[PDB]
Parts: structure tokens; C-alpha cells; sequence
């Protein structure tokens, strides 16, 4: 065994290990394996991304028009930023300038994305790691719907709707056949929910199944379906056409009235449903204000959303902050540029891909993706994988870096981005969130506050949705219908050799596409997404991300039931296909 | 009554079908899930983790060996032994065989499955495959595009579950009653197609007034899908009606057809 | 002024007269007059149709198969049980029988516009006879949710929800726009609902107003539209195809699965927020079951509908039983036939009509639809009455009687037909409910009990869509799809000379549609709707029908403000256009 | 922040498009009663009944006289000196007459209003007439149909309201907006109309692969409306997609065209 220091852990390979294949409530393909002393705590924390399909590659040689509709395959579950990104990366690269509409519809596109992948993770992914689905069996109706009807206005309350859900779980259960709940933690001394709350939850969980199915009827409007609308580069082709004829063949007035009516809808569910059952889980396990904290009070990263301006990218345009805080300084939030060599980078010495030089980190426009399935001394087999060598390579997923520090991102790192550069709304929210709770600021950094910031973003994306819906009416209200330009579509109006970067703030945090385009095809296409910042292995320095130092330090009840280490996990959100592509 | 076992199995995949499938408006998947079939597996949903999924995986092929329906999303890639996805340490396309061998039947969920899509576009870097030249026993039903329509997806299983049968096929294995008929045969645009009426450049006259779109490159005249009929999220939209071509994404091949912006 | 007796009642018009025109919260115009006594009770009511389009004279020389897309648009309310009755009458004329689905699905529309009509009628028409509305902001929302929770397991019972509908009908009245409000009756004393209750109500009002646009979603599928769905004769024109090439041409299983989900919902809204409020409503208003008696304790008709036998129009196939009672004598309940020249007749000695003869009655394949407008003497000229003058001809409702009998028809009819043939269900739920308000049988004969009958027809027929769909999906797992026989489409097969009836049971009352074809052409169309009787002027003989008979002996309050006229008309469910056609 | 005033009355009618606006999905018709509009007079869902509802309506024109919207719906009738629609015991035509002249604009809702509709079908027993042939010094905004759809009623309401204007027109008075184009210019049946695939009697195999309905007496080819882009009751259906052919419901004189099951 081995042991060395990095970041303020002892990373110490000694002990009982633990595995971790499948990870579940994911998206796709996750191994997680750690190591626990003999006090149940975790001393070793190893983050594997375990498929691969190589995007980058295949994107080489195809027309810069088609990009956005291969790389949103990147992902299902984030369905449509990877397109942003792509329609963001080639008009960087070629000089193209979208409408103000377009940018308006793309911002929609994207609060409206936000909005959806919150909500399907608190209660789909991330609920069951805290509401105890069985215990739901025992709670009393009349309490539920006292303690429902204690925490929020929503209508659904009574006493005889908790009883029907009880009984409808009651039926589920009965015949032996329990489905998604079969082999579960259930009874785990961390469910620290009363029954009342766990059948309020449950309850929850089941009304957010099927709303969430409501939200992207948005992007079936403007983008023709979800999953994986479509976008173009000069804008978006959803033509509009409010008073002239041939509207029946446009976004028209009643299209838009759709729109808002979701608007609402959305806005309400979220704000009486998500939020309040979010401030439950803070107010019945506040000891995990305290545990998960991983990088979260080191370094987190931003490179910020939503240009309200339309083709300016600037700190006065962006609506959700950028910015790096690194050394645990949030006194100095430092500006991030996606175009220097010296700030992303990514290694691959503990990776599954050759570098000419694998001790140091290449910026993605010096981006090789050459893949070298390759996990050396393993216990077990390179095809029967028992132990991971995580002193070697062992994963599929790149480890990026900024300036060459090991960074968060995701709601919590934005959060503590915005608030730090002094955003009102940001700074309001969070104390107001932190006081009803009685923590301090500090208790944001945190397992739990990756969750409670992931229901302020939901409701931070909803509001900002009407917001874009009023600009768009504004501006056809004003005449202003244009949603393409066209003047650089054709290849041969553009440069014969350029270069260009589309980033977002993505569900799960910063996204980046760094594309080169030459003789009219993709020269080279590199992709950075959330999740290969967070599940990153380590980097030539041993330097661990923000997975595996979220997990560091954990204590487990039951060292053969990993609750704690999925509570953790999935408090990020990890998208895996996202995270390798 | 028992519910019908289902287990549902990830290989390579952006998992778009997984989420196509809990947008279904009728009957919901809330109502799927708990009353019409039994999803006994499924690594997106399920509680269970590691050894418990492990073992959840185990005991439902074992109980219900030669009864349970096998979905499968995504597809097993041959490159590196087949390492390029891995399950529980091992290749995927090894709990793909255990998993098909007792299954009564597969449903081949999305383009993934059925045929290859993204990451079989060329290069193909993990050589990955569809379930059809792996599982060569079993009979196998292809419900393409990328993703299928939630109500489609929904539609199918009520089917099967109702009529207690598969529902009958084409010779490539689409169920006909939605894939038996090309988008362009049940396309709204057809008129300004058969008028010569066309979109020639975003956001020209002609797209302000609904015109066809195969100058822009739309791909339904050679497209097998229930977009343009059935359409996509409840009846809201499909596509060609937000004003984009079709991009064959029901097809097999279609990303290597040339650019989406080409014509047909 | 004058007296004279009739069916029990002393008509007498001397004292003051009051008009009330127009009568609103109905369909369609009617103007009714009274006069009252010096104790303020009616002692003389006049119902008067004041519109007429002349349905009857249009439909001459069209072809039969045409023939149900005019007459639908008798009324758009009752929308498609005028296209229902027609196919049935050309069908029995012709000698056309229909495939099971196709009478299955016909079935399943008149179902669906069932609880469609029962729904709106209770809350948007009838509902603020009841509910004061403008007392619901003097309710205390914690008292409302307790309430509504005693009463139903229905979820949106929130004290939260009661206060948010509260707040917007306070901000929707603080600007004096009070829109279909203003002037309203409230404070009547007749308004017996305590402020909890009419807050209840009225939220249920809003909840009604959204959800009856989804029940006729039903119609959409399977007729196209609705309002007016369409038809055809031979069947329905919607082709089935579950599992072959071009499914998606036709209905499949994605359509059926849409009826089934809007079905269930359909069922749990009428169960669930309709009926208990009507048991409310009984349960504050007990002194109705005593007020608007009218013919409902002596002469009874129903036609029956929704055979379940195919082209079976028998006892032993309608669902919702047929026959008629006279002279108060339910224990003989009889048979009705409508070819049958001495049962169903039309006199129009008080309508403006000519016949040759107007001191008879004629049935309907005899009928006469010669208008002739002439008021004679009213308070004012033949362009401004003052007074109808119901000595002589005062409205535009012919006047139909059953062997010379004045009848009601509806829901309280029907009721009483079917508990009188010892239908069990029927016996077992009326005895259930008037056990429930601890009133006596004879309570059910009154205005509150029209609204008790109507709330538990929308229960049944909300049960018997689920029956039918069930029907219709048993056939087609046997493999039985047909939905039309055109084996008599051509007018080439028809008779020369031929002549038939359609009937039914609208949701207003029993409906008949009587066709004469010669020559490929109807020759005569002659239509008698359940208002018509219901609403009719009087006969030779004297003899009053419905809703002058319910409104006499009425005590009214306060003169001014015709309260306790619109309660008992309003029960009813009156449509004008219908009557009048 | 107060609402636009609108007075609502019927002549002779059905009450088709009254009950196509409380359809309406998107907004509500709550949602345009609570928050859009004033509706301030409208003898299907207004409390007061008699005296206190003429009361309502005197008012209402006086104190906002040149500033309410009127919405009629149905026609009057000019045979019987009016008195085929009798109105507070007077011929409703001086209703319509007097509400008109306070109004700044009209919206005639549906066929009946527009241009006659099933009473003034052959022989027109009553002599119903059109609104703009009554009213000839006001905006008419013409929104045909037998209803017109519901959701179209509800954007034509939120467009007046959100752009302060009236719809732009044809020649006709039809909003350009959903009157400007053919049903048959946007039927996803165009594709077998095309090939000469028709349905030739009900039921036969042709309608149950959804072929075109030109030889069953379709009128969509004549006729100027919504149906086949917007669709009916929040994208359900329309005629066609259930297998009846188009009436021409939205056109003049629809009733007179010949059999509805006789081809354009
Ligand atoms: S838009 Fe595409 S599918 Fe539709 S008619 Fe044109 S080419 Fe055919
Ligand atoms: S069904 Fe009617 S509108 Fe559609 S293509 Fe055929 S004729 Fe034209
Ligand atoms: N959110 C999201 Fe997906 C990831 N990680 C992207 O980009
Ligand atoms: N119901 C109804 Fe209409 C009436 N009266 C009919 O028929
Ligand atoms: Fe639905 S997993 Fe998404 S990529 Fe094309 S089908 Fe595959
Ligand atoms: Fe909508 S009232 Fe109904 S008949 Fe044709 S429009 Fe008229
Ligand atoms: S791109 Fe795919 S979603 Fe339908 S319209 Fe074309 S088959
Ligand atoms: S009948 Fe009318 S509803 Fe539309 S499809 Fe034709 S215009
Ligand atoms: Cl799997
Ligand atoms: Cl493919
Ligand atoms: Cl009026
Ligand atoms: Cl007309
Ligand atoms: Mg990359
Ligand atoms: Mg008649
Ligand atoms: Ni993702
Ligand atoms: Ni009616």
C-alpha cells in the first residue's frame, strides 16, 4: 500500500477496499472503488468513467453546420447544451452573429433544460438516497398532510391523496414485486426522515415523474422534440410568423401561448414542490451540511450563462456569473479565458488515451484523442477487472485542470461564484436558504449543499424564463422577427483556416467546445464537460478531483451498503456519457 | 395478477431513450412502472447499487429465467475486448449474452441498439455493434430513432402487454404500425413539396410561411417514423414543423448519408 | 284576469307581473313571466322561447347522408347527440345496421358528452344559484380545507390553494371589473352556504372551467373536433388499425391510449369534486327538496338509450332504461312507442305555428313547421312585448304531450323511470343518497333533486365509458376492427319510400328525430328535443308543462331579484336552441 | 391595472363558439376571464339574469362607450320583423345595433356570425344575415368556422390584447394569421392525394392506412382555416385525421356546396 498528501488528504490505499460497479441513478457507466480504515472511513477514493465512444474522433471531417446533431448525442439527459456549445463554437470560429431572437430562444432552450434535469434529479436520481420509500408504509395521512400543508401552498394535500399514494405503493409492493425499490438500503440508520415526510416525498417523487414530461413541451416548440431538439449555426429555425399569413406554418401566437402556459406551470412546481421538500431534506439531516465537502472550499470554477447580449460573451452580459476561485480564496474570483494555454488543460497520466508527453496537460486546441485501453497491474484481469491500480491508469475519463489546480463545478461552484462577485439575487437567496436552516454560509459546502443549490438554480432557471419569453414578445412587439443570419452559412464564405470556443453553464457545470476549422471541415473537435471536471482522475502531481475528494474522509454505517458514498455522488449530478464522449 | 418482468440493460448510449420513455403522455411511465409491467432492472432508476444491483440482476434471470422481456438501450462495442463499456469489471457485451439468454424476447430501444448511431459513424473507434449481430437466438424488435417518440415507445409496450404478443414486424424487425410509412408520405409540407415550394435559405419568406424543407436538406422522403403523424411530446411538435429537416435519425446509417444539409 | 285548474294547480294571472328576459346561464334565449300573489308566491308562469332558426324546413331536399351534419347544429352544447340521433333514424329508415365498434364508439360519445354537459351545467350554469360567490372572501382558507377534507379525498385541499383562489378573486373584484359577477343575486337570503362552503365551491367553479376542456378529448379522437364531431351513416368514419403498415393513418393504439388516460381522469374529477359537492349542496339547501315539484310526482318519459345489443333498440338492450308514467301512478310504468300516431304529439294552439287544424296534436311523421309570428295583444306591439299574452300564442316551442299528457323529461325523469322498473343500481343509489341527506324518497321530486339526479348520471356515465372502452378492446384483441357497413351507402339500394326514427336520451331529456325519404332526398325531418317538452307553452285542453309547472306555488323572496325562478329553471338545464331548432 | 372591456351577445345560434372558447388550452379560459379581459356582459356564464342583467348592459356601453370590444356570436334574423330572435322583449337586431354603435371593434365568432351559417342555409326560413351586412360603420374581425378552433379563438384574444391592435386581415376580413393558407395546403394526407390514393368507401383498406379523403367529398382543397396545422382540442385531432373528410365549414355558403360527399 501507499500513502502521500495532496490538497489537505491523506490519500492512503492500506485497508478494506470497496467496490462500487454499477453505479446506479446515474447516467451511464460509473465504478467507484475506496478504501476504509478500521473506523469505517473512507482513506482512498477512486473515480472511473467505464465506457467511452469517441465524438471527437468522429467528428473530424464533417461539415461545422452538422456538429451541434452529433455532439448532442454527447448526452440524452443534458439533451441540447452540447448543441449550444457546438452552434456557440462554430460561430466563434467562423464570425457568425446571431438575431436577438435566436439568443433569446437558445437562452429559453437552456433555463428550460435547467429547470427539467434539476427537477428529474432531486426526486428521480438523488431522492431515494434520502426519502425512505418503504418507511412511506407506515406514516399516518392526516400527519402527512399537516406537515405538507406546514411547508407549502401547494394544492395537493389532503389527507385522502397521501392515503391513495400509500396504498398505491402498499399494492405495489404486495405481490413480492418491488421493482426499482427491490434490494435497497431502506432501514439504513442515515434515513433520518419521519414516515410523514417519507410519504410526503414519495408522493412528490411521483408528481415530479410525471410533470418533468410537461417542461420540454418548451423545446418541442422551438427545437421540434425532446430528447435532442434541433438548432442550426446562425440561429435557430423555428421561423416565426405572428400576423402575416402562412402563420400555421411558424411560431405563432398560439405556439407562444403554449410556451407561457408551460412557463407557469413549471415555475409553480417547482417553487411549491422541489423547493420546500429541498429545505425537509436540509432541516432532518443538517449533519451533511458537514460531510462531502470535498473541493468545494478550495477551488471551484464558472465559465458562466445566458448571454443577455446577444453574440457578447463579457461579464456584462452574462447572466449567470463566471469565474475561478482557487487556495480556498473566494476574496478574489479570477477571470477565466478559454483561448490561453495556461488555464485549461488536460492530462491523461492516469487516463486511457497516449500523449507524446503524458506529465504534462494539453489545452483542447492541442487536444489528442487517441485511446489506449491500458489498466496495467489490476487485481483480477484487463477484462475481469477485481481492483482498479489507481497508481496507474483507470479511467476513460481525461483529467482537466485550470492553471493546474483540481476544481468543482456544478450548481454549488456557481453559487459560491456568484455569490462571492457580490450577485444580489445570488447573495439573497443563499442567506435567506442558510437562515431558515440556522447554518452558516459555510454549511453550502457541502454534500447538502450541492443539493439545496440545485433546487435555488431550478428556481433561479424559472424565473429567468419568463424573463426571456417577455424580451422575445418585446422584441416582436417591436417588429423584430429575425431568428437566422445567413450571410456565412455557405462554406465558401468562410476562413479557410479558424478557430473558435463555445462554452455554457451546463445542468452539471462548465461545458466547453473547442473546435478548429479548415478547407470548410472540422480539423479538430474537444470537447471539456462538467462531469469530466468532477469524476477527473488524478493528474501528474497526484492530485485527486472533486469526486474522489468529495468522498474522502466519509464515515459509512455499513461498509457493505454504500449509502453514503451515493449520497455524495449523486449530490453532483454525474453524467457519465457526458463525461468520456 | 404479477406484472410481466422486464429488465432493461445500458451498453454504449447517451441514454435519450430512457429519457424519451418517462416522457410518454399516455399512459404515463409512472402508470407503466407500477402497474403494467414489473421493471425489475434498470442501472437509471433503481435504488439499489454495486453487489445489491449485482444481485438484484442475478436473482431476477434466475426467478424469472425464460419469462421476463429483455429492453436494451445502446450497444456493445467489440474494440479492446470489448472494454470500452464496462459492467461490474467485466465487458458489457457479457451481461448482454447473460441477460438475453433468458430472456423470452428483446426490445432494441432507439438507433443504438437497432443499428449503431453516433458511435457507429465512421471512424466507429470502439467497433461498436447493434444487438442483432451479437444476439443471433432471440427474437429482436427494433424501435429506431434517436430517441423514438415517447408515445411510440409507450404504444408498443401497451401493445404487447394488452394483445399478450409482439407486435408484428417489417423485414428489418420495426413494428408496422409506426414505421410502416415514410415521413414524407404523411408530411403536412407535402403541398409546397408537389408545388416546388421551398425553403432556400433560415428564415426567408418561404420558412416564415411553412414551405418544405428538402431544399434545406430533409431527410423524410427516405425516413420510416411516425414523427409527422403521431409527432413528439404529446402532439406538440415533430421536427420538419419547428421549421428543421428530418435527419434520418430513424434510419440506419444516417449520420453517414452525407451532410444533413445535403439533399436527399 | 282569470283562473282555471289544471293538473292540480290554480292558474291564475291576476296580481303583479314579473319578466325576466333574458334568462341567463341557460343556452340559447328564453324570456319567462310570472305573476305572484300578495304573499309573493307564483300563481301563474309562462315559459317562452324567443328564438327559432327553422332546422326543420333546411333539412328538406338534402340527402339523408348529410342529414346529421345540419342537425348538430341544433345546438353545440349537446353537441353530437342531434348527429346521433339522426344516423340512427336514416339507419332505421334505410334498414342499415352497424358493425359492434362502431356502436360501441357511438356509445362511448354520447357517454363522454354525458359527463361533459352534466359537469359544466352543475358549476358554470347552474353553480352560482348556490354558491354565493362574493361571500367566499369573507372565508377563513384553513376552515375551507378542513371542509373540503370532511367531505372528499380529492388532493387540491391545501388551506394555501383555498387562500391563493381567494386572493385572486379579492384582486380579480378590488377594481370594480367584477365581469359575469356584477349585479349578481348576492346576499339573497336564499344563499344558505356558510363562507367556507362558497369558497369551496367557487374553487371548484375554476377547477371545473379547466378540466371539462379535457373530457371531450374523447370526442377529438373519434369524430375529429369538438364542438360538432362528425358522423356518418353506417357507422363511425374513425378506421381502426392496431398492428398494421399505416397504423398511423388511423385509430391505434397511442389514440386509444389517450380516451383511456382521459377516461380515468374523467371519472376521478366527477367522483371526486362533483359529487360531494352536490351532497353539499343538498346538505345546505334541504327546503329544495320541497320547492319545484312540478310534474316530476306525475308524469315522467324517458325514450331510453346506449344499446348494448348492436342495432338492438329493446328493453333488453338499453342500458338507460325507457318508459313513461301518467297520473302520478309509478307502479305502472309503460311502454313507449314512437311510431305510434297516438303517443307522441305536437300542439301548437299556443305557439307561432300554423296548422290546419290547431285544436290537435300531431305526431311527428304528420308534423307542420309553418311559423307564423303573432303575439296578438301583449302590453306593447307585435316589436316590444310588454306582456306575453298566454291566452293566445307565446313562444316559439311547440308543445309536445305523451297520449295528451303533459311529461317531464331529464334526469329526474329517467331517474324515477328506472328506480320504478327495479333497475337495482338505480334503487340501491337513490336509497343510498336521500338516506345520506336523511330526506325522505319524495325529496328526490323537487329542484334539488333534478341536481342530485344530474350529479349521479355524471357518475354513471363516467362508469360506462370504462365499460364501452373495455367493449371496444375486447373486440379488437378478438380481431373484430369493422367500423362501417356500406353495403346501403349508395342511394341506388335504398328504398324509394321509407320512412324511420332515431332515438335517444340527450342529457336534457329524451330525444327523437322522425325521417321521411323519397326519392334519395329527406322529405320530411321533423325533430322533438327534450326542451321542447320540458319547456313547453300550454295545450288546448290548458294543461301546462314542465318549468310552468315547477315554478308554480314558488315563494320568492324578493320580487325584484327572480332568485328562486332561475334555481328551479336552471335545474333543469334548459336549452333554448335545442327546443326550437 | 384594468382589463379590456368586452361585451358578449348571441343572436340566433347554436353556441358552438361559446363553448370552443371555454376549450381553449393555452391560456385557459379562465386565465382570459380572470387576468386578460373584462368580460363583462355574456348571457351564457353571467350571474344577473333579467332587469339586473339589462342593467349590466346599459351601464357597461354608457360608461365605456368607443372603448369595449363586441363579440357576437350567432346572427340576426330579419324575416317576422326580427322577431325570429327576440331579446328583453325586442328584436335582437337593436341589440346588436346599440352594442355596436358603443363598440371601438367587433370580433363575429364563427360561421354564423361571419357569414350565416346552418340558418341561413337553403331556404333561410328566418332571413338570418351576417353582422357586417347590419353593422357597416365598425371593425369586423370575421373568425369563421363551425366552431372556429378553440385554441385559435384564445390567440386571436391574446394577440389584440398583447399587441393593442386588431389582427391584419384578408379580403375577406379572416385573420391572416390562421385564414391565410388551405386546409389541403398543409393536410399530412397530401402525400396520397398526390399519388392517387384515395379512400373509395368507408372502412375500406385504404382508410385504414389514413389515404386521402377527396373522393369521400373532403373540401379541404376550397377551404381557408387552421385545422390541419394547429388542430383541434390542444393538437388532438381535426376531421380528417379521424377519417372524415373537411365540410368547408369555414367558408361562405358551405351548406349549399352540394353533398358533402360529393368531391369538390
Ligand atoms: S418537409 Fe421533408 S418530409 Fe415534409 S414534404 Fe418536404 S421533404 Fe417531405
Ligand atoms: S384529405 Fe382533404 S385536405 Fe387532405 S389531401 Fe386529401 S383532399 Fe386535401
Ligand atoms: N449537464 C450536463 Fe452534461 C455533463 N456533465 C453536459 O454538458
Ligand atoms: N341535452 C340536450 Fe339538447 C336539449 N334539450 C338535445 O337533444
Ligand atoms: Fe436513446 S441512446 Fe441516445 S444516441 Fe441515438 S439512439 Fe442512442
Ligand atoms: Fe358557434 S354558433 Fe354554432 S352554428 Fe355554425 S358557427 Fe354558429
Ligand atoms: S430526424 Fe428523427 S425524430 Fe423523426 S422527423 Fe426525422 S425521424
Ligand atoms: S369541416 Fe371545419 S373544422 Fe376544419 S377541417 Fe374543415 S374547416
Ligand atoms: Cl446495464
Ligand atoms: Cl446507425
Ligand atoms: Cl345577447
Ligand atoms: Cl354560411
Ligand atoms: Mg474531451
Ligand atoms: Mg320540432
Ligand atoms: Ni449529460
Ligand atoms: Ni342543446
Amino acid at each position: 500500500s501507499t500513502q502521500y498528501e495532496t490538497q489537505g488528504y491523506t490519500i492512503n490505499n492500506a485497508g478494506r477496499r470497496l467496490v462500487v460497479d454499477p453505479i446506479t441513478r446515474i447516467e451511464g457507466h460509473m465504478r467507484c472503488e475506496v478504501n476504509i480504515n478500521d473506523q469505517n472511513v473512507i482513506t482512498n477514493a477512486v473515480s472511473c468513467g467505464t465506457m467511452f465512444r469517441g465524438l471527437e474522433i468522429i467528428l473530424q471531417g464533417r461539415d461545422p453546420r452538422d456538429a451541434w446533431a452529433f455532439v448532442e448525442r454527447i448526452c440524452g439527459v443534458c439533451t441540447g447544451v452540447h448543441a449550444l456549445a457546438s452552434v456557440y463554437a462554430i460561430e466563434d470560429a467562423i464570425g457568425i452573429k446571431v438575431p436577438d431572437n435566436a439568443n433569446i430562444i437558445r437562452n429559453i432552450m437552456l433555463a428550460t433544460l435547467w429547470c427539467h434535469a434539476h427537477l428529474v434529479h432531486f426526486y428521480q436520481l438523488a431522492g431515494m438516497d434520502w426519502i425512505d420509500v418503504l418507511d412511506a408504509l407506515k406514516a399516518d395521512p392526516r400527519k402527512t398532510s399537516e406537515l405538507a400543508q406546514s411547508l407549502s401552498s401547494w394544492p395537493k394535500s389532503s389527507p385522502g391523496y397521501f392515503f391513495d399514494v400509500q396504498n398505491r405503493l402498499k399494492k405495489f409492493v404486495e405481490g413480492g414485486q418491488l421493482g426499482i425499490f427491490r434490494n435497497g438500503y431502506w432501514g439504513h440508520p442515515q434515513y433520518k426522515l419521519p414516515p410523514e415526510a417519507n410519504l410526503m416525498g414519495f408522493a412528490h417523487y411521483l408528481e415530479a415523474l410525471d410533470f418533468q414530461r410537461e417542461i420540454v413541451k418548451i423545446h418541442a416548440v422551438f427545437g421540434g422534440k425532446n430528447p435532442h431538439p434541433n438548432w442550426i449555426v446562425g440561429g435557430m429555425p423555428c421561423a416565426i410568423n405572428i400576423d402575416e399569413s402562412g402563420a400555421v406554418g411558424a411560431v405563432n401566437m398560439e405556439r407562444l401561448n403554449l410556451v407561457q402556459s408551460i412557463i407557469t406551470r413549471t415555475a409553480d412546481f417547482i417553487n411549491n414542490v422541489m423547493i420546500p421538500d429541498a429545505l425537509a431534506i436540509g432541516q432532518f439531516n443538517k449533519p451533511w451540511s458537514e460531510i462531502g465537502t470535498g473541493l468545494s472550499d478550495k477551488c471551484v470554477l464558472s465559465y458562466g450563462a445566458f448571454p443577455d447580449i446577444a453574440n457578447d460573451f463579457g461579464e456584462k452580459s452574462l447572466l449567470m456569473p463566471g469565474g475561478a476561485v482557487i487556495n480556498g480564496d473566494f476574496n478574489n474570483v479570477l477571470p477565466v479565458d478559454l483561448v490561453d494555454p495556461q488555464q485549461v488543460q488536460e492530462f491523461v497520466d492516469h487516463a486511457w488515451y497516449r500523449y507524446p508527453n503524458d506529465q504534462v496537460g494539453r489545452h483542447p486546441f492541442d487536444g489528442i484523442t487517441d485511446p489506449w485501453y491500458n489498466p496495467g497491474d489490476v487485481k483480477g484481469s484487463d477484462t475481469n477487472i477485481q481492483q482498479l491500480n489507481e497508481q496507474e491508469r483507470y479511467s476513460w475519463i481525461k483529467a482537466p485542470r485550470w492553471r493546474g489546480n483540481a476544481m468543482e463545478v456544478g450548481p454549488l461552484a456557481r453559487t459560491l461564484i456568484a455569490y462571492h462577485k457580490g450577485d444580489a439575487a445570488t447573495v439573497e437567496s443563499v442567506d435567506r436558504m442558510m437562515s431558515a436552516l440556522n447554518l452558516p454560509l459555510s454549511g453550502i459546502q457541502s454534500t447538502l449543499g450541492r443539493i439545496l443549490c440545485r433546487a435555488h438554480e431550478a428556481q433561479w432557471a424559472a424565473g429567468k424564463l419568463q424573463y426571456f419569453f417577455d424580451k422575445l414578445m418585446t422584441n416582436l412587439k417591436n417588429g423584430n422577427l429575425a431568428t437566422a443570419s445567413t450571410e456565412k452559412w455557405e462554406p465558401a464564405t468562410w476562413p479557410t483556416e479558424c478557430r473558435g470556443v463555445g462554452f455554457t453553464e451546463a445542468p452539471r457545470g462548465a461545458l466547453g467546445h473547442w473546435a478548429a476549422i479548415r478547407d470548410g471541415k472540422i480539423d479538430l473537435y474537444q470537447c471539456v464537460v462538467p462531469t469530466t471536471w468532477n469524476a477527473s482522475p488524478r493528474d501528474p502531481k497526484g492530485q485527486i478531483g472533486a469526486y474522489e475528494a468529495a468522498l474522502m474522509n466519509t464515515k459509512m454505517a455499513i461498509p457493505e451498503q454504500p449509502l453514503e458514498i451515493l449520497r455524495t455522488l449523486h449530490s453532483f449530478d454525474p453524467c457519465l456519457a457526458c463525461s468520456t464522449h | 395478477k404479477p406484472r410481466i418482468p422486464v429488465v432493461w440493460i445500458h451498453g454504449l448510449e447517451c441514454t435519450c431513450c430512457t429519457e424519451s420513455f418517462i416522457r410518454s403522455a399516455h399512459p404515463l411511465a409512472k402508470d407503466v412502472i407500477l402497474s403494467l409491467i414489473s421493471l425489475d432492472y434498470d442501472d437509471t432508476l433503481m435504488a439499489a447499487a454495486g453487489t445489491q444491483a449485482e444481485e438484484v440482476f442475478e436473482d431476477i434471470i434466475t426467478q424469472y429465467n425464460g419469462k421476463y422481456i429483455l429492453a436494451v438501450e445502446g450497444n456493445p462495442p467489440l474494440g479492446e475486448q470489448g472494454m470500452f463499456c464496462i459492467s461490474s469489471g467485466r465487458p458489457f457485451i457479457e451481461k448482454l449474452k447473460r441477460a438475453a439468454a433468458g430472456a423470452s424476447a428483446i426490445i432494441a430501444w432507439g438507433t443504438c441498439a437497432s443499428w449503431g448511431c453516433v458511435q457507429a459513424a465512421r471512424p466507429n473507434p470502439t467497433q461498436a455493434t447493434p444487438i442483432d449481430k451479437v444476439i443471433t437466438d432471440k427474437p429482436i424488435i427494433k424501435v429506431p430513432g434517436c430517441p423514438p417518440i415517447p408515445d411510440v415507445m409507450s404504444a408498443i409496450i401497451t401493445y404487447m402487454v394488452t394483445f399478450d404478443r409482439l407486435p408484428d414486424v417489417d423485414r428489418m424487425g420495426r413494428p408496422l404500425m409506426f414505421y410502416g410509412q415514410r415521413i414524407h408520405d404523411k408530411c403536412y409540407r407535402r403541398a409546397h413539396f408537389d408545388a416546388g415550394e421551398f425553403v432556400q435559405s433560415w428564415d426567408d419568406d418561404a420558412a416564415r410561411k411553412g414551405y418544405c424543407l428538402y431544399k434545406m436538406g430533409c431527410k423524410g422522403p427516405t425516413t420510416y417514423n411516425a414523427c409527422s403523424s403521431t409527432r413528439w411530446n404529446d402532439g406538440v411538435s415533430f421536427p420538419i414543423q419547428s421549421g428543421h429537416g428530418c435527419l434520418g435519425c430513424a434510419e440506419n446509417g444516417f449520420w453517414d448519408r452525407g451532410s444533413f444539409y445535403s439533399r436527399v
